[PDB]
């Protein structure tokens, strides 16, 4: 539903063949509260505190 | 149970729910709710749930014993629908497919039997059964394997225990044996005696025949509490 | 296209106004697109309007200039 | 109120459907591939994902407060290996907020199976 | 030459073999050639296994595990990584690569 | 301390938890034209000042590459211009522009073999914070070319615009355009 803010754990790191899309392990600070690994892009670092429109999409580790 | 109470779907918009109830031997009797449309011409709501399977767990029917005994089904078809109530028959047993897969191992020698069995009462059952072999302790070598004397030995046994604990006993008398597990049982002392066995259970159980209007059957498995015996 | 360039506002002059305190800033080619007159008329008319006090400079430069009328109400 | 759903899981789609213990009635039925327009992701979780949320509205209406899961590939002489789908469908069930019962294999395996599509050199592609 | 002197196929004392079917290609492959890996996984993605445990109505229920064996063709599984090529000498090891799950 | 010493510089505060950490007003001081290894490291950008990347991308396209000094007095006349019509701190307007402007979602090939599909992927932060920015300079730039209103009227506008979320934004548009695109392959 709504975007919920979430909050990162780890970095996890970068997938996709071009390093472009770093995973990210993040948990929805709104109660809640769930490790889920997400793909992010762009420079992120640790406690970015993003926030994901899907909500519960989440994506597989990098293999 | 809501589309009697008031407003579901199209379909569920003229439909009822209808209690299922189990046989007597078991600790929670309700199984559930049925889902049957309104009596119609000559759709009667009644006759339509009169031979519905249902498929319970042995862990479901008689529940605070989950760990021994969760992969153990019993398939029941209802044979009356007396008090707005289903009441049903055993026509069925199967251990769970989960189970089944982590019977086999490799090195270990699998032997299933089936024997078709005339109950004291009208109904006619196969009942399939599985035992494995096990490393016995010394164990030089990493194989549970037997040579033929004891297949044959062990199978030849197995048909024994079945033939005097199965093979002439009623229905009521088979639900609570295969429900404590005891003929089970009987297989495995038997066969501990003539090898060192693993996982010597009855699988599956099959109702081959049914004797027509188990009416007087399905009084003395469900209301027969008194008579537990 | 805005083609007037000459103080063309003849008894538009008033609406020309009216239109340009209607707005309580403008600049010199928010005039030009608002209205049908060239930005360099529109440099000639704010200047009647800045001298009479009708609006104030906040920001000048040779390239943008902006005006806000003193009060209007 | 106990229901079974019974998830085919397989390959090309996902048919998530609750249904009466017995299984003469369906309560509820879904599709992944309703969901999504492209062919190719319909077996996807995420359309699946989609797809058991509707499912959800339609059954909590029809009570089933509770559901049993049981969960099928293609089975018989395909894959045998759930695929896609199948994981997201218990997970969207949960976050629908219906309670879990038993999980089962409904996989139609065969005991010395017929012959199977593909040919001794196989699909050579 | 003989790349192998197993011939590709533990078949000892056999002549002819019973015939498989790679699960992917549908290859017919006889049972010696075939990979033959077995996989016992839990029925749901181990991630949730934890959520759909704790909603389990059913008192200590363990989660199912499926338990299955995955055969595949020489040609199918060296596509699918499931045995990798070697060198000359690496060949002849018979133990498993870093240590069946 | 006020930004060119002429609109307030006030507690100017985020609205986003997002953008709070990769924005920052905290060292906004007169003039932004501070010459800072700001392109340093890979994380330095995040406390540039949110003015000096806005002036950064003004001189653009090579035509006025180089610029800051014009781009620095653009940015000073189109403040000027948002401040008369708003009547309140540019600088809280140019915070709620870019938050606003900068696209939520973001889609990616995931390099899945031949397969190009661009699944939906989370975005960072910083580069929303990135992107925002660049969607209010480059927007702006189509606004004028050959028209007869000004950069700097463009540049007050987009601004003004993006901060409500009107779809004519090309900011917001942007935003709005790419996350379309990114439930549609997600």
């Amino acid at each position: 539903p709504e975007p919920i803010n979430a909050r990162v754990i780890e970095v996890l790191g970068r997938t996709s063949s071009r390093g472009g899309i770093t995973q990210v392990k993040v948990e929805f600070m709104t109660g809640e509260k769930r490790q889920i690994i997400r793909n992010v892009i762009g420079p992120v670092r640790k406690d970015d505190i993003l926030v994901l429109m899907e909500s519960e999409r989440e994506a597989r580790r990098l293999r | 149970k809501k589309i009697t109470q008031r407003k579901n779907p199209d379909p569920y918009l003229k439909k009822e729910w209808y209690p299922v109830i189990a046989p007597a031997h078991f600790k929670s009797r309700h199984i559930g709710q049925t889902p049957v449309t309104k009596t119609a011409g000559l759709r009667v709501a009644t006759d339509v749930i009169n031979h519905r399977v249902y498929e319970v767990n042995l862990g479901d029917l008689n529940p605070g014993a989950e760990d021994l005994n969760g992969n153990t089904k019993f398939y029941l078809q209802t044979q009356l629908v007396s008090d707005g109530k289903c009441l049903t028959n055993f026509h069925g047993m199967d251990i769970t497919r989960h189970k089944y897969g982590s019977l086999f191992r490799k090195g270990c020698d699998c032997i299933d039997v089936f024997m078709d069995i005339p109950t004291t009462d009208g109904y006619l059952l196969r009942v399939f059964v599985i035992a494995f072999t096990d490393r016995f302790r010394f164990q030089r070598r990493k194989n549970c394997h037997v040579k033929g004397r004891v297949i044959r030995m062990m199978r030849a046994g197995i048909y024994e225990t079945l033939h005097n604990e199965l093979g002439k006993v009623s229905i009521p008398v088979l639900v609570t044996k295969l429900s404590n597990f005891e003929v089970n049982a009987k297989l495995t002392e038997a066969l501990q005696k003539i090898t060192m066995c693993r996982d010597v259970m009855i699988r599956r159980v099959k109702v081959v025949k049914r004797p027509r209007n188990t009416m007087e059957l399905l009084s003395t498995m469900h209301d027969s509490n008194q008579v537990r015996n | 296209v805005d083609y007037p360039t000459l103080f063309a506002d003849e008894a538009a002059m008033n609406e020309a106004l009216k239109f340009i305190k209607n707005s309580k800033c403008i600049t010199h080619t928010q005039i030009c697109e608002r209205l049908r007159v060239s930005v360099a008329l529109a440099k000639r008319v704010m200047r009647q309007l800045v001298k009479s006090g009708d609006f104030a400079i906040v920001s000048k430069s040779s390239r943008m200039t902006i005006f806000k009328n003193m009060t209007k109400k | 109120a106990f229901a079974v759903c019974h998830i085919y899981a397989g390959k090309n789609d996902t048919f998530i459907h609750v249904t009466d213990l017995s299984g003469r009635e369906t309560i509820g039925r879904v599709s992944g591939g309703m969901k999504v327009k492209r062919h190719c992701d319909e077996p996807s979780a995420y359309a699946a994902m989609q797809a058991t949320q509707d499912l959800i509205e339609i059954i909590t209406d029809r009570g089933i407060t509770a559901v049993h899961i049981k969960i099928r590939a293609d089975g018989g002489t395909g894959k045998r290996v759930y695929g896609q789908g199948g994981s997201a469908a218990i997970r969207a069930l949960v976050r629908g907020g219906i309670k879990i019962g038993r999980i089962e294999d409904s996989t139609p395996i065969p005991t010395d199976r017929t012959r199977h599509k593909g040919g001794r050199r196989g699909r050579r592609l | 030459p003989v790349k192998r002197r197993n011939n590709g196929r533990s078949k000892y004392n056999c002549g002819h073999t019973n015939i498989v079917r790679c699960q992917n290609c549908h290859r017919c492959v006889p049972k010696d050639k075939v990979i033959k890996r077995f996989t016992i996984r839990n029925i749901v993605d181990n991630t949730i296994a934890d959520d759909v445990l704790n909603a389990c109505v059913i008192q200590g229920f363990a989660i199912p595990k499926l338990y299955n064996k995955v055969q595949y063709c020489v040609s199918c599984s060296i596509h699918n990584h499931i045995v990798r090529v070697r060198s000359r000498e690496d060949r002849k090891i018979r133990t498993p690569p870093k240590r069946n799950s | 301390v006020a930004l060119f010493n002429k609109w307030p510089l006030t507690d100017v505060k985020c609205q986003d938890e997002s953008l709070e950490a990769y924005i920052s007003i905290d060292n906004h001081s007169f003039v932004p034209h501070s010459a800072g290894r700001w392109s340093a490291k890979r994380f330095r950008k995040a406390k540039c000042p949110v003015v000096e990347r806005l002036t950064n991308s003004l001189m653009m396209h090579g035509r006025n590459s180089g610029k800051k000094l014009m781009a620095m007095k653009t940015v000073g006349e189109a403040f000027e211009l948002i401040n008369l019509y708003t009547g309140k701190n540019p600088v809280q307007v140019l915070v709620d522009a870019v938050a606003n402007s900068g696209p939520r979602e973001d889609s990616c090939r995931i390099g899945k073999g031949g397969q190009v599909r661009r699944q939906s992927v989370d975005v960072s932060p910083l580069r929303r914070v990135n992107i925002g920015i660049y969607n209010i300079a480059t927007g702006a730039r189509k606004a004028a070319f050959r028209k007869v209103r000004p950069f700097a009227e463009c540049l007050a506008e987009e601004i003004m615009n993006a901060a409500a979320g009107a779809d004519k934004s090309y900011a917001i548009s942007q935003r709005n355009s790419v996350e379309r695109i990114a439930v549609s392959n997600r």
